[PDB]
């Protein structure tokens, strides 16, 4: 199994990194390119939720600690749902579920390499995202492609193997250790606002999230 | 009123030595118009690191970039007081479920244990009991080789071993105090 | 309570759930505000139970269910619950076995 | 074990050994037919349904490192009606060929 | 067969059915706070709560009011026809958050704006629906005029 | 002031309050969980032995049928059967994708009739459907 | 208070909802009220109206 | 940097550091009984800070890149 | 050292066998309060535990009334002293202590509507004195056996401390088998009471 | 009289401006500890640094205490958080000095002799050491005025 980056890597796009942990084992870092050029709105949501750029709306809008509630081996890896962490809810940074702006193209096709946005009903896009584990032809014309996975695909696939059932309910817990923005525009003045002694969010201790607890 | 029980949670009634009574304690709990944001020093701000990780990525050669990682910011063990299930006569390779929980993002459990088992051959301290009194020859062997094992581990190993042995001293004392009739509970009362 | 009511004839029994009247041709009644509210309550119990059970299940998934029965307040109230001391005898030093 | 040996060989099948022993050393030693219990998990009565039904007919082996918790868990068992309980440490059931 | 059961072994917790047998206005405000946390208002109300330690910390303090019953989860799976291969975690993951009195919000004003936001998301749902339709119609007219002129 | 004595049956009821309270604390000292095997019935070991000797001799209790469900062997006897049943189970109202690589042209209810349209339910006393589907979308 | 809106004012409000999801919006023949919005929201309203082409 | 801060401190008028209002920039009311609160570095703004729950924090940044205080 | 910080209490070896809750028997090292330690030591009944005094000591038998009973503290003496102390520690914990008790009372004369029994006397012992004993060692007064305790105010009950003639417990307690366990039952309303 | 109290929760982080304790003139009940400043006339305790306040009790006499302020907050925070987590997982040991019921024993098994080191009066000849030691530089400090053990 060899992972080839599905598209050609434009440099306008942001790069967002996520650290995934399975049952205490820190697997590594998944870096994500977001398609800004074709997909400006959903990109900004996925970038804001991966930063902590915004405060408590209905919840801390931050992907830190939040588990992967639904994992189907050979199909998808799903995580999000900050509010009600089981997967039962969708929260945007906008204050309401936003519709998919457009399928267009390069956002329409679910390739193996792709991060997409999960919705419970066609025009409500929340915080929930999923990784495509294989080429999905039956999801083209339903769900929005947010972007790629550049590095650390080994991490994702390993999560799919160790943590999942074809029912979708995970065998073992897989949650996000950290998430942030490593590249792209708006990066400097982002980390200025998060700079200081006083942090933005109150979360459990560093090695509580790492080893024994998935921020419930 | 002026009651001892004013402004306290019912768990905290027992502490008479610090009554929460008074007018301004009513204002800082119901957080009123001088105190509307109470404690102005509250958790989740640190003046010492400003929430940035001190890690040196600045390394000259790009190969060894992650060489200094898991260098401890404090004792990590003395503060927490995890309960170790280890008598002092065990091998060092059993020491890393415990090192792993502070060192994750750096190494994995299996990785840490292979580095430790490296230390058992390379240095003559196989026993956790040996790792305390040899704390020195551990450390200079460490500094002389400098990179057979990451220098972040060798100060984890030392201050973990010290505490494992110390805790065994405490259990061996607390047990022997029962037959001498001191008799304290699981909560040590 | 035994026969599957509440304490009163007018709750939780057959005397609620069954329609007061049909029509002659078998066409049933209609849904009252109170009937719908009662169905909501009756499902509120189920939602309650299922959520409680879910909480227990992710608690023993996460391993927070202790091996020591009762809280600390119950432990230092009640001389029934045993002392859970591990490596010592509960009452002074070990008793003689001859 | 000039008695215990033929007791644990072929006298019956088995899962007969409750070891209440530290998780650290049960990885070091391990006896791989024993149910690994916790001594608190025994005394509490949370193990009762997996412990055998007929109270009198059973005889159980407590495998403990420190003999003090062997003596604790004996009482733990006879509290629930298990009177015949034999305390064994690790080296004893080495010669019995149980490992 | 006078032997320990062959394992895989499963760990099954418990569930407390709590019933309030006494008037809460007879009792202090701390006991009342505990009864509030147990979701009991008046005399005669019954609630179902988990067996986790915190709950026992609550039930212990009010035990002279509350009467308790226990159901382990096999018995809870039996009490309702639930296939045994189905856990409660998935069942909880299915049922909607939108259930009545969903959250514990700190003051009635916040409660009010919670319901208010619930309605707001409805309005925005329909408005976003219509606006999406206008968007797609606009794009069809654009492509039509472009293909027609060219 | 309180002048005449408390009658006997009142303080009898108070004694009953006492051992009701006690009956509670016994429940509270029971363990948080219980270790059970897969093939055995759910009630094998149970705390109620003395309770069954004292209250349970010949009388039929209100929990009877449920207890009959308890005293027979478990219907899922091995973990393989468990996951072989559980993987077959599908979630209908779940958020996100559902695998269909098998047969494409079997359409669900949603991609046929949409997310805003529930089928008209016959609505009467004993058949009561959920009203107002637009409320539940929080 | 937004006065000089002339047209279908409710479309104005239905986009104003998206701008101000949390706040309270009211309609009257001559005007549109947004509640609990200070000079910040004024700055926004103006950025949006300038960006919109007015 | 610190020389710039020293100069910026000593340059400003004595009326720049006094109390300018009932409410400190945090939104807390300053009752006159406490001497810690007789100084105000940043002017309080009553008509700003209503939009921060709905907006990204990057808006809070000042001219020099230091977040300015808003009433919450 | 300092006149300000004074040792809360200082370690002491005993020569005599002393009656009270502070005083011990002969030969044991116990740390007691300053003001008692000085009044024991200046009267020659107690010595500072120097090492050679930890090995052996000149105590006295009250018959001869001179310090001629030589006790050497070996292992078999120290487990003896351990057991002896943890006996009379339970002794001087329980009678010195006075167990506060409060409950609800309805009717005219001063009766509790939920009378006491031996399972909850033993309960209060553990609740506030941290004393763990088998509840079947307790015996009530003759008047309180038939109805339970049940009356408001000052009541006393008896605790049987079984083993001591092994420890040679005599004349240093009030009696070898008993402790007067002192109960006080206060009536309180539905707010503050139980049952 | 007036009531003189804590103005902060002990065990909670505190800014320098906030008072810690207001005492009453009787040696004071609470003495300045690490990173703490006492107003000499008012005997009111102030924080020097910004950090977590904790109470020490003197091993000699438990009624005489110190207030300490520990500078880095997040150390105390994630230490306490992990500790609590372990408490819930039944994985924490109750033998730490944080446990107030155990600190006596803890001071006992480390240094058993601290009683006799406190009670030991030096004579004048070793209190007042012959200064030529200090002159020649055998000892680098000459301090006759510490005759008292505060621990």
């Amino acid at each position: 199994l060899q992972y080839f980056v599905p598209y050609e890597r434009d440099e306008v796009n942001p790069v967002v990194f996520m650290d995934v942990t399975v049952e205490g084992d820190a697997l590594g870092r998944v870096s994500v390119e977001l398609f800004h050029d074709i997909v400006p709105k959903t990109t900004e949501n996925f970038r804001s939720l991966c930063t902590g750029e915004r405060g408590y709306s209905q919840c801390p809008l931050f992907y830190k600690g939040i588990p992967f509630h639904r994992v189907i081996p050979g199909f998808i890896v799903q995580g999000g749902d900050i509010l009600l962490k089981d997967g039962r809810g969708n929260v945007s940074v906008f204050g309401f579920p936003f519709p998919d702006e457009s399928f267009e193209g390069k956002a329409g096709k679910h390739l193996r390499g792709t991060v997409a946005m999960a919705h419970s009903a066609p025009n409500q896009n929340g915080s929930q995202f999923f990784f495509n584990l294989a080429r999905n032809d039956h999801l083209d014309g339903k769900f929005v492609v947010c972007g790629q996975v550049i590095d650390g695909w080994e991490v994702v696939d390993r999560v799919a193997v160790l943590s999942g059932s074809s029912c979708g309910t995970p065998v073992s817990r897989a949650w996000i250790t950290e998430c942030g923005q490593s590249s792209g525009d708006k990066l400097e003045d982002t980390e200025r606002a998060l700079s200081g002694e006083r942090a933005l969010h109150t979360m459990p201790g560093k090695e509580v999230l790492d080893i024994l607890s998935p921020r419930y | 009123a002026r009651s001892p029980l004013a402004n306290k949670s019912p768990d905290e009634y027992g502490n008479t030595w610090d009554p929460r009574t008074g007018v301004e304690w009513y204002h800082r709990l119901r957080r009123r118009g001088a105190y509307r944001h109470w404690p102005w020093a509250r958790w989740n701000d640190d003046p010492v690191r400003q929430h940035q990780e001190l890690s040196c990525r600045r390394t000259f050669s790009a190969a060894v970039t992650g060489a200094n990682e898991g260098v401890p910011l404090w004792n990590y063990y003395a503060e927490v007081g995890q309960e170790y299930g280890l008598p002092s006569h065990f091998p060092l390779s059993f020491m890393a479920p415990f090192i792993h929980q502070y060192t994750s993002r750096a190494w994995s459990r299996k990785e840490i244990e292979r580095h430790l088992k490296v230390v058992e051959e390379r240095t003559g301290l196989r026993t956790i009991q040996q790792a305390c009194d040899a704390t020195s020859e551990l450390l200079e062997w460490g500094e002389e080789e400098m990179g057979v094992v990451p220098h972040g581990l060798l100060q984890h190993v030392v201050m973990l071993a010290e505490d494992i042995v110390l805790q065994n001293k405490k259990k061996a004392y607390r047990k022997a105090a029962h037959e001498r009739g001191i008799l304290r509970t699981t909560t040590m009362e | 309570y035994y026969h599957g009511h509440g304490g009163c004839p007018g709750k939780y029994g057959p005397s609620r759930e069954i329609a007061d009247f049909e029509y002659a041709d078998g066409t049933p009644a209609s849904i009252s505000g109170r009937r719908f509210a009662f169905k909501h309550h009756q499902d509120h119990l189920l939602v309650q139970l299922i959520r409680a059970a879910a909480t227990v299940e992710r608690y023993d998934a996460s391993g927070l269910l202790p091996r020591i029965p009762g809280t600390a307040e119950q432990r230092n109230w009640d001389p029934a619950i045993p002392l859970f001391l591990d490596d010592v005898d509960e009452q002074g030093r070990p008793a003689p076995l001859r | 074990d000039s008695h215990k040996l033929r007791e644990k060989l072929s006298s019956r099948k088995g899962i007969f050994v409750i070891d209440v022993r530290d998780p650290g050393e049960r990885k070091l030693n391990p006896v791989p037919r024993s149910v690994a219990l916790h001594h608190h998990d025994l005394l509490s009565g949370a193990s009762c349904p997996i412990l055998p039904q007929q109270k009198s007919a059973a005889e159980l082996f407590v495998l403990a490192s420190n003999e003090s918790r062997g003596l604790n868990s004996a009482a733990a068992l006879r509290r629930w009606g298990y009177d015949s309980v034999v305390q064994v440490d690790y080296n004893t059931l080495v010669e019995a060929g149980y490992v | 067969a006078a032997a320990i059961a062959p394992g895989p072994y499963r760990r099954v917790g418990n569930i407390f059915i709590v019933h309030c047998d006494d008037h809460p206005f007879k009792h202090s405000w701390e006991v009342n706070r505990m009864l509030r946390e147990l979701r009991l208002e008046f005399k005669g109300q019954t609630t179902i709560v988990p067996d986790i330690p915190q709950v026992r910390k609550r039930i212990w303090r009010v035990r002279h009011i509350v009467k308790v019953d226990v159901l382990d989860l096999d018995e809870a799976k039996a009490l309702i026809g639930v296939p045994e291969h189905i856990s409660f975690t998935d069942l909880a993951s299915q049922l909607p958050p939108s259930f009545g009195r969903v959250k514990a919000v700190p003051s009635p004003v916040i409660r009010s704006k919670m319901n208010f936001m619930k309605l707001r998301r409805m309005r925005l749902r329909d408005v976003l629906h219509r606006d999406a339709l206008e968007l797609r119609l606009l794009e069809l007219k654009r492509s039509a005029m472009k293909n027609a002129e060219q | 002031e309180l002048l005449h004595p408390l009658p006997v049956r009142a303080r009898k009821m108070e004694w009953l309050k006492r051992d009701a309270v006690e009956e509670n604390e016994e429940i509270l000292r029971r363990p948080y969980y219980t270790i059970k095997s897969y093939a055995l019935p759910p009630a094998v070991g149970r705390q109620e032995s003395i309770h069954n000797s004292n209250n349970i001799r010949g009388g039929m209790h209100s929990s009877h049928s449920l207890d009959l469900i308890m005293r027979q062997p478990r219907r899922v006897k091995t973990p393989e059967q468990l996951r072989a049943l559980r993987d077959r189970l599908r979630f209908i109202g779940v958020t996100g994708p559902m695998p269909q690589a098998t047969s494409v042209s079997t359409k669900s209810y949603t991609d046929t009739y949409g997310s805003r349209l529930r089928p008209r339910y016959p609505e009467s006393w004993d058949t009561v459907p959920p009203h107002q589907p637009s409320r539940e979308l929080l | 208070r937004i006065q000089q809106v002339e047209g279908d004012m409710f479309r104005f409000e239905e986009e104003l909802l998206k701008i101000f999801p949390t706040k309270k919006i009211f309609v009257r023949s001559h005007s549109i009220y947004v509640y609990n919005v200070a000079l910040d929201g004024r700055m926004v309203l103006h950025h949006w109206l300038l960006g919109l082409g007015f | 940097e610190e020389i710039e801060a020293i100069l910026a401190y000593h340059a400003r008028k004595p009326s720049e550091l006094r109390v300018r209002a009932r409410h400190r920039p945090d939104g807390s009311t300053n009752v006159g009984d406490d001497p810690n609160f007789w100084a105000q570095a940043e002017p309080t703004r009553m008509m700003d800070g209503s939009m921060l729950s709905l907006w990204s924090r990057r808006t809070t940044l000042g001219a020099n890149g230091v977040p300015i205080t808003y009433r919450r | 050292m300092a006149p300000e910080l004074q040792l809360e209490y200082m370690p002491v070896l005993f020569t005599r066998t002393i009656l009270g809750p502070q005083g011990g028997f002969a030969g044991e090292e116990r740390l007691v309060k300053l003001e008692v330690a000085r009044k024991y030591m200046e009267a020659g009944h107690a010595v500072t535990p120097t090492e050679e005094l930890r090995r052996g000591l000149w105590c006295y038998n009250p018959d001869t009334d001179k310090y001629d009973c030589f006790i050497e503290r070996n292992e078999e003496f120290l487990d003896f002293a351990a057991r002896k102390r943890q006996w009379l520690d339970v002794y001087w914990r329980v009678n010195t202590g006075y167990l506060l008790f409060g409950r609800q009372s309805w009717g005219q004369g001063f009766l509790i509507n939920c009378p006491l029994r031996k399972r909850d006397v033993a309960q209060k012992l553990w609740e506030q004195y941290k004393v763990r004993i088998d509840p079947r060692l307790i015996e009530f007064r003759e008047k309180d056996r038939r109805t339970g305790i049940q009356e408001l105010g000052h009541n006393w009950c008896w605790l049987y401390l079984p083993g001591a003639e092994e420890l040679g417990i005599n004349r240093e307690v009030y009696d070898n088998k008993r402790v007067k366990v002192r109960i006080h039952v206060r009536k309180m309303n539905s707010m503050f009471a139980l049952y | 009289r007036k009531a003189k109290l804590f103005h902060v929760v002990p065990g909670t982080p505190v800014t320098p401006f906030e008072k810690l304790k207001e005492q009453r003139r009787r040696l004071p009940e609470y003495r300045p500890g690490n990173n703490v400043r006492m107003d000499p006339n008012t005997y009111t305790l102030y924080a020097t640094k910004k950090g977590v306040m904790t109470i020490r009790e003197s091993r000699i006499n438990p009624k005489y205490k110190w207030l300490d302020v520990e500078p880095d907050i997040q150390k105390v925070y994630r230490s306490r958080e992990l500790r609590r987590a372990l408490q819930e997982r039944e994985m924490a040991s109750m033998a730490v000095g944080e446990n107030s019921n155990y600190r006596v024993e803890l001071d006992l098994l480390l240094e058993p002799d601290w009683r006799e080191r406190v009670m030991h009066v030096p004579k004048a000849t070793e209190r007042f050491k012959d200064p030529n030691l200090f002159t020649r530089g055998v000892v680098n400090e000459l301090s006759p005025l510490d005759r008292y053990s505060y621990t």
